[PDB]
C-alpha cells in the first residue's frame, strides 16, 4: 500500500511520472489498488488530486477513471473523489450532478446490501444547496440507519409542523442517545407554540424510565410544561417522577426545590424526607417546618434522630426558648454518646 | 427449541412450534414463533404465520383464552411487522377488523393511535387523551379531566360526564 504512494511521492518532485507507475499498477487489475489495502486506500484519489493539481478536465476524467476502478470490500474509497469531484464542479449545477451521483451511491449501496459517510456528504449537499428533495434525502438516511439537524433546517427554512414530523423522525429513531432527542423535540414544541404535546410527554418519560439520566430533567420537563398549559397536582407529577439512586439524588433535590416553592407542602416534606440523602432531606423538609413552634421542633427533633451539620440546625431551631435550648443541650449531648 | 436451533436444521421445528401452540396457547409463545421467523430468512412465513395466528384468534374469539391484553400484544407485534412490510392498507384493514371483532378496546384503540402517531394528530389527541381520562378518573386532576373533555369534544359526552 505504502510503496505506491512513495514511488508517487518521488515523482511529486516533478510531473507525473510515478504517479503514472500508481495509475500503471492499478490499471492492470483491482488486486494491486483494491486488494492491497485491505481497508480503504487512496491511491485512484490520489491520482485525481494529482491531476487536479495539473489540470481541470483530464483530472475530471482522471477521476472518472479511479471512479472506473472498482475498490475492494471497503467503505468510503469513491466517496472522496465523489467529494473531491462534487467541490470540484462547484468551484450549482455541476455541485447537483455530484449530488445526482451521489443519490445513485445511495440507491446502489442500499440495494447492494440487500455509503453513511456518503449517505451524510449527501443530506450536507442536499440541505446546502430544492427543500423537498433534502428532506426526501433526509427519509432516506433514516431508513438507512443528525436528526437534530433535520430539526433545525426544517425550523429555519419552512418557517412547527416540518419539526413536529422531524419529532416523530427522532422518536422513530429508537436508536441510542434518544433521551436527548426526545428532550430536544420536547423543547422545541414548547418555544415553537398541546395536550397532543402532553401526551408526547408522557410517552417520553413513561419510555425513558430506565435511562439513569437526566430523569429530574425529564420531571422539570413535565411540571414545567404542566405549568405552561395552565398545576400543584403537576409539582406532584414532578415530585412523583424525582421520587421514584444518584439520579433520583439529583430528582430529590428537584422535589425539594418544587416543595420549597409551594399542608400540601408540609404532605411533600413528609414524603421526601421519609425517602444519607434522607438526613439532608430531613434537614430541608425541618427547615420547612421551621417556617410552618410545637410541630416543627418535633420536626428538628426527628431529623436529628436520623452529623454536626444538625447540631447546627438544631440551634438553628432553638432561635425560632430557654428550655428548648437545654432540650438541644440534652439532644446534643445524647447523640455525642452515641 | 433451542436444540432444535442448536441442530443446524429449520424443518420439522415448523411442527414442534405448531405443537408448542398445541400444548401452551399463550400469546408468549407464537410471539417466541414469530421471533424464529425473523431469524428465519423466507419473509413469506412470518407473513404467513401472522395471518395463522389471528385466523385462530377470531375462531376462538369468546372468552375461551387469553385476556384482551395478550390478543392486543399480539396485533400490535403484527402491526409493527406489516410496518416493516410494505402492505400499510392491510394493517389498516386489519385494526378496523381488530376493533370490530374486538370490544373493550383500551388497549388496542391505544396500540392503534400509536400506530397513527408514527405512521391523524387531532384523532390521536382526542382518543390517547379521552384515555388519560379515564386514566385520571382511575386515579381520582379530575377537574383537569373534564376540562380535557370540554376542550377535546361529543360535547353532550363533555357536558354529560361534566355534570357527573
Amino acid at each position: 500500500l505504502v510503496e505506491t504512494w512513495m514511488k508517487r511521492v518521488s515523482l511529486q518532485k516533478s510531473a507525473a511520472e510515478k504517479c503514472n507507475v500508481y495509475s500503471e499498477a492499478i490499471l492492470k487489475i483491482d488486486p494491486r489498488k483494491v486488494g492491497t489495502p485491505g481497508s480503504f486506500g487512496r491511491l485512484w484519489c490520489s491520482y485525481g488530486d494529482l491531476y487536479w493539481r495539473s489540470n481541470a478536465i483530464s483530472t475530471a476524467r482522471e477521476l472518472w477513471t479511479q471512479s472506473l476502478k472498482v475498490p475492494y470490500p471497503y467503505i468510503e474509497d469513491l466517496e472522496e473523489i465523489y467529494l473531491n469531484w462534487a467541490d470540484r464542479e462547484l468551484d450549482v449545477e455541476r455541485a447537483f450532478s455530484i449530488l445526482e451521483d451521489a443519490l445513485h451511491v445511495p440507491t446502489n449501496p442500499e440495494i447492494l446490501l440487500e455509503s453513511l459517510r456518503i449517505w451524510s456528504k449527501y443530506i450536507d449537499y442536499l440541505e446546502a444547496y430544492i427543500f423537498n428533495k433534502t428532506k426526501m434525502a433526509y427519509n432516506t438516511v433514516i431508513d438507512l440507519r443528525p436528526a437534530m439537524a433535520e430539526n433545525f433546517a426544517l425550523f429555519l427554512q419552512n418557517h412547527v409542523m416540518e419539526s413536529f414530523q422531524v419529532y416523530e423522525k427522532t422518536i422513530p429513531l429508537f436508536p441510542p442517545e434518544i433521551q436527548y432527542e426526545l428532550w430536544i423535540e420536547y423543547l422545541e414544541v414548547a418555544t415553537s407554540h398541546p395536550e397532543h404535546i402532553r401526551f408526547l410527554f408522557e410517552k417520553a418519560l413513561k419510555n425513558l424510565c430506565s435511562n439513569g439520566i437526566d430523569c429530574k430533567t425529564i420531571f422539570i420537563a413535565y411540571s414545567v410544561f404542566e405549568e405552561r398549559i395552565s398545576i400543584s397536582k403537576s409539582i406532584e407529577i414532578l415530585r412523583r417522577g424525582a421520587v421514584i439512586l444518584e439520579s433520583r439524588l439529583q430528582l430529590w433535590r428537584m422535589c425539594i426545590s418544587k416543595a420549597e416553592s409551594t399542608s400540601v407542602t408540609r404532605e411533600l416534606y413528609q414524603e421526601c424526607i421519609q425517602i444519607s440523602k434522607a438526613v439532608e432531606f430531613v434537614i430541608k423538609f425541618s427547615d420547612f417546618e421551621s417556617s410552618i413552634t410545637i410541630r416543627a421542633r418535633e420536626i428538628l427533633a426527628y431529623g436529628a434522630k436520623l452529623n454536626t451539620e444538625l447540631w447546627d440546625s438544631f440551634e438553628i431551631f432553638e432561635l425560632k426558648x430557654x428550655x428548648x435550648x437545654x432540650x438541644x443541650x440534652x439532644x446534643x449531648x445524647x447523640x455525642x454518646x452515641x | 427449541v433451542d436444540f432444535e436451533i442448536r441442530q443446524k436444521n429449520w424443518n420439522g421445528v415448523r411442527e414442534i412450534y405448531s405443537k408448542y401452540v398445541m400444548a401452551h396457547p399463550q400469546m408468549q409463545t407464537w410471539l417466541k414463533w414469530v421471533r424464529f421467523e425473523n431469524r428465519h430468512g423466507n419473509t413469506e412465513f412470518t407473513r404467513s404465520v401472522y395471518s395463522l395466528a389471528i385466523d385462530t384468534v377470531a375462531n376462538l374469539q369468546n372468552l375461551q383464552i387469553w385476556s384482551d391484553m395478550e390478543v392486543a400484544k399480539l396485533v400490535n407485534s403484527f402491526a409493527h411487522w406489516e410496518a416493516a412490510q410494505q402492505e400499510y392498507e392491510r394493517s389498516s384493514a386489519l385494526y378496523q377488523i381488530a376493533i370490530e371483532k374486538w370490544p373493550s378496546n383500551q388497549l388496542l384503540k391505544a396500540g392503534l393511535l400509536d400506530f397513527e402517531k408514527q405512521f391523524n394528530s387531532i384523532e390521536e389527541t382526542i382518543s390517547y387523551k379521552r384515555k388519560m381520562e379515564y386514566e385520571t378518573i382511575l386515579s381520582n386532576y379530575d377537574t383537569w379531566w373534564l376540562y380535557l373533555d370540554l376542550i377535546s369534544e361529543f360535547p353532550k359526552q363533555i357536558m354529560q360526564t361534566f355534570e357527573k
